[PDB]
């Protein structure tokens, strides 16, 4: 998941990261929803919903803001 | 979009006839293939995303985004191909060229992941073609208004002098136009400079035009340079030089930009004077074959922001391979009604919708014997531009334009005769160099072409 | 023609002389002696010859020569070329009179392959004619009251297919947040779906309401780039009677005409104007034809213009960083030595005109925060685009968490502390005391490297 | 006089024809400086100033156009 | 034009037409349409409602006023001129003016929405 690089495809221009979908599965609800350990002393714990993700499951891809590609705007211009 | 076609590259789509079409010549880096490039280019020029996570977050999209809807491999070149594209017309504003280069031509020619691109067309449909103004006055007005029939205009340009006080330029301005000449142009870079003001200028010029159209019986003008630091500055002098009873003025689209030029434009509809443009720092634009914006899309650009006259270059010395693109583009700009054809370098069909046209202007070094081949491959529907064939008789002004003024007439009377032009040039200009001591000195100055086997 | 009048190699310039340096490739057969004479020639006066030029003794007043004709090491078939022009060939407060009469004709000249303008050196005599920008940066941080950081801006990405109602509720979320400045996408004047009224009013509305609020002074660039100048006069006009701070401008495809007339018009009337350098690749893209950024660098600082943009720095190779890092000095500063390391060719005095402000830009988020704050220092603005907009709380969280992160390296870079070893532990250990932070730095998980 | 149409030194840009000058003599007088035949009528007749380089025994060059090298607004076609 | 001065038909009737596009993106259209309006409004989901004053004459400039206001606190959005009242002599347009904008921005600040008259 913490591949350094931007990451193209192999001979593809399509991020790897996504595979082109634009979005990821949280990495802290593992998918479920719910809070799994106590993040935030009295605050984000057990029981209620995902501190990071709100509920929706899914967040932005890190290495592409939804571009879907590599090179465009959204993405490279970190020259 | 991984192995999904990524729905920017949808070869079985049609384009409506209200897109906007674009043709890019593009190499991509090592690696990346065709399509994806393709698609990419399609992306950039828009919602810079493949997927919906940002656009569909609460109602309908999808219609704010070009589709490249064909990719094809460029002829006797390795990895390079020709993408089109389709813009929807709801994207770009009403009147504006500005918007339509900085939507197209934005920030897409920054690509990384592409080696070279180049713009190489580009069709309007006429749903925005009617919401522009256009020529000023066009061809068959302007023919009007200068009353001259059947033949080509004749011009010349004091050129390569430069530190002349402002008397002297009227008296050399005066010289020509006696003569037999209808234009006269400035240089292109001069303005209010601390040697020669500009109001000076204009004075002297519009003296020298009234005392020679006096004397000889006909229109004539000189094109005055209206171009200023600013907007203000540019009015004063335009209204100046109407005032004085201009016909004509200049300007240069590509260093004082298109806000500039639409303006001029419609100022010069309203006062009733004719714009003649000077297309300079183009070559910066477009020399290169492999990056850049090709200039037929740049006349286009004019042709719709405004302009009677357009600088394009002469023929006469150059391969069929970019002769054939330069008749393109000549055509562009003259007719109505362009049906694609690719030797020619017209992409697509373009239907201009009972707009004007524009005139080409054909400059650059050229002599007496060059008078039948720019008769026949220009028509008649043009001017010509003589740096150093007028200026540089031996013996004055007035009868190095009276020489010229012979030459044309001798050779548009032999067209009209049914005579050939390319194997019967030289006799042609002989034999009209018989009864006239100025025709003569001219052909003897200079020297013959010789073209090649019977014509061309 | 032995001797070619135009090559004088030891010839010095003067001080009222305006220098050129041109990176030139000539075609197979032609030397490079011949060629700089040539394009010495073709940018001035034609001729090599005086057969008209002595028309009453008026000579080589208007003419330029070339006196070095260096060639550039590692590529070969390549030189360079530096050429004077008189002080007495140029109008006064015009750029396109510059522009016309240095690079009209020389680049469609028929013996060199290609042929690039590299730099460019203004005497102090004709800088003085020029209005330079309206404010500057001495007072535009004064009229904002914002000092000891750089600036923090958001573009808005939804560009297209978005009714003016929610476009101001958006620009509202995001200033409440804690930004200073919201940004206007390049390509949004007048389109059918949203016209530019409608846009103005609520972005003044929801302007208006945020500082209200949060007390401090909030801006958005308005973009005021019109068909004709009638029109972008009239939005200029309205955007100042709404008590807006700040305008915005694109440079090269509306013009030099266009800007300095609106250059002069914000002088005038107080406003800020920021310019946006849209079409920039078709020019300076290639290193082998073309004009160089850091020449329309300078034509911008002479002609009007507050903010200018400039590209990131975080992940370039070398040189070309150092090239930024060249142009970035020659715009925020008074005074430039010669250092062809970094870009600089001549000698560049400016005689106390105020300088630009740089602006940074391209998708960065909270990571790529310690390397800037470093490399462009406290003069310069910061544009987020997606860092801000895709924060899974908001745009309101994703504010806040943007400015905790510039005022911790900020206040650890005051302490005496290293930027690049440790910069991502100050964002970890400032991620505690906050949870939007802690998002943002669990979303992007971009710690690539330093030092 | 020379029948090159438009040519320059073998690697140099100085145009042959002139060698550089911009002017070359005249050729119908040969440097004289006065007319030797009656040219076209008798309107021109010999022993008078040469009919055409008006007794300047020197007259511009064609191939070169007053600028001393091949290439340019003054020599060449713009394109 | 004059075609229906033809006088070898009995009756004519000009039913429909229709305009090509590129007609039709030449002229300048509504001003600001309908999203627009709701917008400003910002009164959605439900149809607007107003009344229009039929003791329509002889009425003065501050009773005309007092009707509106009076018409406009209780929950309409818009109230509407007689199309036939301009200038009258009995009652002039700036008065009229004066007094409508006196009771508009009354119930407007009195009750917290947008209020209006045509």
């Amino acid at each position: 998941a913490n591949n350094n690089p931007q990451g193209t495809k192999p001979n593809s221009l399509v991020c790897a990261n996504c595979e082109g979908e634009g979005c990821v599965a949280c990495s802290q609800c593992k998918g479920g929803g719910v809070n799994l350990i106590d993040h935030f002393n009295g605050q984000f714990k057990a029981g209620a919903l995902c501190w990071l993700c709100r509920g929706k499951k899914e967040v932005l891809c890190g290495d592409c803001n939804g571009a879907g590609f590599i090179g465009g705007f959204l993405s490279t211009f970190d020259e | 979009v991984k192995d999904y076609k990524l729905t920017y590259y949808t070869p079985d789509y049609t384009p409506k006839d209200t897109d906007l079409l674009a043709a890019f010549r593009f190499s991509p880096q090592p690696g990346v293939p065709a399509d994806e490039a393709g698609a990419a280019i399609a992306a950039e020029s828009s919602t810079g995303t493949w997927t919906t996570v940002w656009t569909d977050l609460l109602t309908d999209m999808d219609r704010y985004k070009g589709k490249c809807y064909h990719i094809e491999p460029v002829q006797g070149e390795e990895n390079s191909y020709f993408a089109f594209i389709a813009y929807p017309l709801d994207l770009f504003e009403e009147g504006s060229v500005t918007n339509i280069l900085t939507s197209i031509v934005g920030n897409v020619f920054g690509f990384k992941a592409i080696r070279s691109l180049r713009l190489e067309d580009i069709r309007f449909p006429v749903a925005l073609v009617k919401t522009f103004q256009g020529p000023p006055h066009g061809i068959q007005v302007e023919r009007d208004l200068l009353n001259k029939y059947g033949r080509p205009m004749l011009g010349c340009t004091i050129k390569p002098k430069l530190g002349l006080s402002a008397k002297n330029y009227g008296r050399a301005v005066y010289e020509c136009l006696r003569g037999g000449l209808d234009f006269t142009k400035d240089d292109e870079n001069i303005n209010s400079q601390p040697f020669q003001r500009w109001r000076d200028r204009f004075l002297f010029v519009a003296d020298a035009i009234h005392k020679s159209q006096a004397e000889t019986g006909e229109i004539k003008g000189h094109y005055l340079n209206v171009t200023a630091p600013t907007c203000e500055e540019m009015m004063k002098r335009a209204e100046f030089a109407k005032e004085l009873g201009m016909p004509i003025i200049m300007h240069d689209f590509l260093t004082a930009g298109f806000t500039a030029n639409t303006t001029l434009a419609k100022w010069c509809r309203d006062n009733g004077v004719l714009l003649h443009i000077h297309r300079a720092m183009h070559a910066v634009i477009d020399r290169q074959r492999n990056h850049g914006i090709h200039f037929r899309v740049l006349a286009k650009c004019l042709r719709l922001s405004g302009g009677d006259h357009l600088h394009s270059g002469t023929v006469v010395g150059k391969l069929e391979g970019d002769k054939a693109s330069t008749l393109g583009f000549v055509d562009l700009m003259r007719e109505d009604h362009i049906e694609a054809d690719r030797s020619r370098g017209v992409f697509f069909t373009q239907d201009w919708a009972s707009m004007p046209g524009v005139l080409p202007v054909a400059s650059g070094g050229i002599h007496v014997w060059h008078m039948p081949a720019l008769v026949e491959i220009f028509g008649d529907d043009s001017v010509l531009q003589f740096g150093g064939g007028t200026l540089g008789h031996p013996w004055g002004n007035a009868p190095g334009a009276t020489a010229n003024r012979v030459a044309l007439e001798a050779c548009v009377q032999a067209r009209n005769e049914g005579r050939d032009l390319y194997r019967e040039g030289g006799d042609i200009l002989r034999e009209a160099g018989k009864w006239s001591p100025e025709l003569a000195a001219a052909l003897d100055l200079w020297k013959e072409i010789k073209f090649e086997f019977e014509t061309m």
